[PDB]
RNA sequence: UUGCCGUUGCUAUGGC
């Protein structure tokens, strides 16, 4: 028929398939270092919270970058904080043990269904798989 | 956390007696919390064993699980197999907390001296003073547990009892 | 002229039994019922205390030539 | 390591539980199941009605001990070799053997209950 | 094949993450950040400076004027130098003395100017770790560091102090203790063209200071053994190496984050690599560093390795296994105590207990193409790094320095195409931390200066 | 002794201004001491003490560091023009109260 | 067979020297030959490290007979200088001993090194 | 050219 401008198909998603087991294997076989903190600087409330998870320190780094980048403190916006801070810290003390989150091992989500087993390079021909190898 | 199945059998009572006495715990909730999340950990590793070799779930979640267990420190570097996650147990998890570790490193004379040092803030891993006893130190924070520099057992100015006794003996 | 209230009307701990200083702390109670337990364990088993301390003085408590405390099979 | 007896095997097959997989998801640990020669003698003496149970006890994953006594009384053999050593879980469903085992101290007891195995005197199951 | 399936599934994973060169290739956020980059100030300190002094094969090597000025101080320990943009040098010893030199008289040996000797008089009257504010050293000064501007020298050692002396008079202007019991300092480095000092203290700690404000900036934690060496350039990065944890870390000090680099050479795979057709083995302790530029550095190990590391690879880029030789085996008249040479030879086990020299000094000239290694093989070695920055290679040797080389650094002279340098190297007969060193083979406690040309 | 570190210094000619982030370092002190910090900032940069300003102070846990947002003006008059009135009430000279009714 | 027979290769030597350094920090190491034989006849020792290149060799070969008597693992590191440097003292040591402790934070590492040198021995 | 001490050079070395 006709085209219709779809930001949901030229928007960077990159999160439906971001699995922590694959990302951990990539960090293992990365062959370039990882920017870890000086060891005491990443625990949070004198140990009343966790250490902090890798996603939490990534998000903290993003927030401080945006913070310094346009000179604005973030706030105590009530609905978003009563959702995200309390639910986040309660699943943090549920699943984050010693700076490592073990929540994923208790979660049904198929690895190979979404994040592996390529869909575009599906190679549904003997000739296409032969040319993809050679 | 969650309570066990038969919470009052005599083996469980002598178990909790030995655990709380050997690790200086305050009540049953420490054992029950760390055993609940250990139950989740090795209930997951059981399923990772019940699936087969060269399964994607088994390969990636297995080496992920044993590497973050090694980095928590309950599993040593050489046993990189997934049946040691099943051999893991509860005192392997609560030997990693900061009270146990302060006593084992010898900054305290017992686990109770370690608990009161931690709650009186004389102990800092790395940069920050940790002040709760159940902290689960990691394999990289294992060697920077030392006395806080803000504390008289470090090198700081002595506390109120020492300075008041010094002042009254100067009077 | 201010007739202040006192502790028994304030805290209202009416007619309690005498209770325990060790019960006033949940940690010290398990410290002192584990010390009791591992003093009772020396009675039932024989506990490895750590080996020979100094010169071997002797058995210090007696040797029974009639008792055999060993588990026979079937 | 878990000592099996004959009614535990019969109740396992009647409830459709695998032996080593039922043990593994009961204890959340790696199990070694042991058939003593007297338990095996009892399963063989049960006749040709119990052929399914006998050739499920014949399993390379189920290791097997060598009892050295006369007669095939598995309850006596299990009780003796567990109160000698205290390194054994006893998987059983006999009421009398369950009472013997839970009267001798330090011995965990496993039993088919419902549609999976249960364990009682093992104080670290979760 | 499970690792093949891991690599394959990781490749498919990265392809799928890409899923979720044309004539127009411009990205709005990148060009907006580049507009902010055009707007900002301070393109001064944060040069990611690459190797811009390519002169390794250029200058002469074999005919240096080598003067080994022996001094009467037991076990010299460090060397600090200075150039403005007359040149002074500094030495310090285990005899608790700092000594100022003039070095600018380039064609001859250096000139002594001023002593500053601590001793038993400076032991504090408290034995209490925060009133350590005396004015001299009472134990084992391990490191000196001259300011890049030259107002001060700052020194410290096993008395857990930092004493900052003025240059013109060698007087203690300020004392800063490290406030704890094990706080012995082991290495000091100013960041270049600055007033900021990076000290590496044996508490697995790295302290930072501003010297002209007499203030401490930041304490940063994270090694696992004692931080045996430190190195810095004009950037606010730093590179430290702890001894036995066999890792070298580099620190973004404002961010207080780090990049770790472990070693990882194994004689099993290495002897198999030779077995495809040999006395080389695993690693003891990474000991010394020098940051060559803002993307690479080089580490000196305990088994004689010199390794070259990038900022973008965990495992090292290049190794050099034996860099100063293997030690002379203990004699048959000093191993066994039998009578016959056959049994005293059987007590050597062949080659099993030959231990290599360990590189105890390493100095990369900043942003240059050439670094200098030193141990008690008697001969300093000079190596140049290849222009593709993936290897180095031995140019020549400087064989006039009998003893342990506790410090190497160079002093520049000459213009952009014609240059001459004097390599200072502190020479002792004893390692700069403990004794441990037998077979003192003609060593002397001196300053080995060499004048290299062209 | 407090210690000062400026980072990411950009220039805003539209607002006649130079702005940056301020890592303030006070080992064994309480906190930033903002007027003394404006003094130290006005002497590390040029004079303009009623034209230097800081607003966004966050001290990290355990003390020592605090990140603030520093903006320094030339021309104190145009600093008074461009700064907001609450910060002028906080630091400088302006004081206009709101009419208290209803 | 030499006199200093059960020598370790380079990987085992560095494992041994790392746990020696950690025990020396944790006050679980008794260093020197006669302190080692003192703690050996007292029975508080988990394994003894002798260095196979000191200037006599029988000077520490007296210790394998004691270890054999009391069933304690003993292992030969090929550098007295590296052994002293791992021990953390400013001199070479020729023998050291890991004392037994159960309030010890490196018990798993000590047990792993004990198993390695006992399968060697 | 130094803590002593030796060869010293009319400057280099080597024993503690
Ligand atoms: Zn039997």
């Amino acid at each position: 028929f006709e085209d219709r401008f779809d930001a949901r198909e030229h928007k960077d998603r990159s999160n439906k398939s971001r699995m922590q087991a694959m990302e951990e294997y990539i960090r293992e076989s990365s062959d370039q270092p990882d920017w870890s903190a000086s060891i005491g600087a990443d625990i949070v409330n004198h140990g009343r919270g966790g250490i902090k998870s890798l996603r939490d320190t990534e998000k903290e780094r993003r927030v401080t970058s945006f913070e310094e980048d346009n000179f604005t403190r973030l706030n105590i916006t009530n609905k978003a904080e009563k959702r995200k801070q309390k639910q986040r810290e309660r699943n943090a003390r549920m699943n984050v043990i010693g700076g490592e989150d073990f929540g994923i091992f208790s979660s049904k989500r198929k690895l190979e269904d979404s994040t592996s087993r390529r869909g575009a390079k599906k190679t549904r021909s003997a000739w296409d798989r032969a040319q993809r190898r050679l | 956390y969650s309570t066990p199945k038969r919470p009052y059998e005599s083996s469980r009572l002598d178990a909790e007696l030995k655990l709380a006495g050997e690790f200086g715990l305050k009540n049953k909730k420490e054992i029950y919390r760390i055993s609940f999340q250990l139950s989740k950990i090795r209930r997951a590793a059981r399923d990772l064993l019940t699936r087969d070799e060269k399964d994607p779930k088994r390969l990636f979640e297995g080496n992920a699980l044993i590497r973050r267990l090694v980095r928590v420190g309950v599993l040593s570097e050489d046993k990189k197999k997934l049946d040691y996650v099943l051999a893991l147990k509860v005192e392997d998890f609560l030997e990693r907390r900061l009270q146990t570790q302060v006593y084992k490193l010898g900054l305290a004379k017992s686990v109770h001296h370690a608990r009161v040092l931690i709650t009186q803030r004389h102990i800092a891993v790395g940069k920050q003073i940790v002040n709760i006893p159940s902290f689960m130190v990691r394999l990289d924070s294992e060697k920077h547990i030392d006395f806080a520099p803000t504390s008289p057992f470090g090198g700081a100015r002595p506390g109120r009892v020492a300075r008041r006794n010094a002042a009254r003996k100067a009077e | 002229g201010k007739r202040a209230i006192n502790y028994q009307i304030l805290k209202n701990k009416g007619l309690t039994p005498k209770r325990n200083k060790d019960n006033r702390n949940s940690r010290v109670k398990k410290r002192k019922k584990y010390q009791k337990a591992q003093k009772k364990l020396k009675s039932v088993r024989a506990v490895y205390s750590g080996g020979q301390s100094g010169v071997y003085e002797g058995e210090k408590t007696g040797i029974k030539k009639g008792l055999t405390r060993s588990v026979k099979f079937k | 390591q878990v000592l099996i007896d004959t009614n535990f095997i019969n109740f396992s097959i009647q409830k459709k539980v695998d032996i080593v997989r039922g043990m593994m998801d009961c204890l959340l640990a790696k199990c070694n199941p042991l058939i003593t020669d007297c338990v095996m003698a009892e399963l063989e003496k049960l006749g040709p009605k119990y052929r399914i149970a006998l050739k499920l006890a014949r399993d390379p994953r189920i290791k097997r001990l060598s009892c050295s006594h006369k007669g095939t009384y598995a309850d006596d053999c299990l009780v003796h070799r567990v109160l000698q050593h205290k390194c054994y879980i006893v998987a059983t469903n006999d009421a009398g053997l369950k009472q013997r085992i839970r009267k001798i101290p330090g011995i965990p007891l496993m039993s088919v209950g419902g549609h999976a195995y249960v364990i009682e005197k093992l104080p670290d199951v979760f | 094949n499970p690792a093949d399936k891991r690599r394959r599934l990781a490749k498919q994973y990265l392809e799928n993450l890409k899923s979720e060169d044309e004539y127009n290739n411009f990205d709005a956020g990148d060009l907006d950040k580049d507009i902010i980059a055009s707007r900002l100030k301070e393109d001064v300190a944060e040069q990611q400076g690459r190797v811009f002094r390519y002169f390794g094969d250029k200058l002469l090597i074999s005919e240096a004027k080598q003067s080994f000025t022996r001094v009467g101080e037991n076990n010299l320990t460090c060397i600090s130098c200075f150039q403005p943009v007359r040149l002074f040098a500094y030495t310090v010893s285990k005899d608790l003395q700092l000594t100022k030199y003039d070095i600018t008289d380039f064609s001859k040996r250096p000139k002594k100017l001023k002593y500053a000797k601590g001793g038993a008089k400076y032991i504090p009257t408290s034995k209490h770790e925060y009133e350590n504010t005396t004015e001299g050293h009472y134990d084992e000064i391990l490191t000196v560091a001259a300011s890049p501007d030259g107002k001060y020298v700052v020194t410290g050692g096993r008395d857990r102090k930092l004493i900052v002396w003025s240059t013109e008079s060698l007087s203690p202007v300020k004392v800063i203790p490290t406030k704890d019991r094990r706080g012995e300092v082991l290495s000091l480095a100013f960041r270049k063209n600055s007033d900021q000092l990076y000290a590496s203290c044996a508490d697995f700690k790295i302290r930072t200071y501003s010297i002209n404000q007499f203030s401490q900036l930041e304490i940063l934690y994270g090694h696992h053994d004692i931080v045996e060496d430190i190195s810095a350039l004009a950037m606010e990065r730093c590179v430290t190496v702890g001894a036995r944890d066999r890792t070298a870390m580099l620190w973004k000090i404002p961010d207080e984050t780090r990049l770790t680099f472990r070693g990882g050479d194994e004689p099993q795979k290495l002897l198999r690599r030779w077995m495809k057709e040999p006395l080389f083995f695993c690693e003891g302790s990474i000991d010394v560093v020098s940051m060559v530029d803002d993307f690479h550095f080089i580490t000196g190990s305990d088994n004689g390795n010199i390794c070259l590391w990038s900022l973008a690879k965990k495992k090292p880029i290049f190794t050099e296994r034996i860099a100063h030789g293997i030690l002379p085996e203990p004699s048959f008249n000093d191993i066994s105590g039998e009578t016959d040479e056959e049994l005293r030879k059987r007590q050597l086990q062949g080659k099993k207990l030959l231990q290599p020299f360990w590189i105890t000094s390493l100095y990369a000239i900043p942003y240059s193409n050439v670094f200098i290694s030193g141990s008690w093989s008697g001969s300093l070695k000079v190596w140049k790094i290849s222009d593709n920055l993936r290897s180095f290679e031995l140019l020549g040797e400087l064989s006039g320095a009998k003893g342990v080389v506790t410090k190497i650094q160079v002093v520049e002279s000459g213009k952009h195409g014609k240059e001459k340098f004097r390599i200072l190297a502190s020479i002792a007969k004893e390692h700069r931390l403990g004794r441990w060193i037998a077979n003192v083979s003609g060593a002397r406690n001196g300053i080995y200066s060499a004048v290299i040309d062209q | 002794a407090v210690t000062i570190r400026t980072r990411k210094v950009i220039s805003n000619p539209l607002l006649a201004r130079k702005q940056f982030v301020v890592d303030v370092l006070h080992p064994n002190r309480a906190n930033v001491s903002k007027d003394e910090l404006r003094e130290k900032l006005a002497e590390v940069y040029k004079a303009e003490k009623d034209a230097v300003s800081v607003f966004g102070f966050r001290t990290q846990f355990g003390g020592g560091k605090s990140v603030g947002f520093g903006l320094v003006y030339n021309s104190v008059a145009e600093a008074k023009k461009f700064e907001p009135t609450y910060r002028l009430v906080r630091y400088g000279l302006a004081e206009k109260v709101e009419k208290a009714s209803r | 067979n030499p006199k200093a027979f059960p020598l370790a290769d380079a990987a085992l030597t560095q494992q041994i020297l790392d746990v020696v350094q950690q025990a020396a920090n944790l006050r679980q190491l008794k260093k020197g030959a006669n302190e080692a034989t003192k703690t050996l006849n007292r029975g508080i020792s988990e394994f003894i490290i002798m260095a196979a290149d000191c200037e006599p060799i029988e000077i520490l070969l007296h210790l394998p007979l004691l270890c054999e008597d009391k069933n304690v693992p003993y292992v030969f590191v090929p550098s007295r200088v590296a052994l002293g440097r791992a021990c953390g003292v400013s001199r070479p040591v020729i023998a050291a001993s890991i004392t037994t402790n159960d309030a010890s934070a490196i018990k798993t590492q000590i047990y792993a090194v004990k198993d390695k040198i006992e399968t060697l021995l």
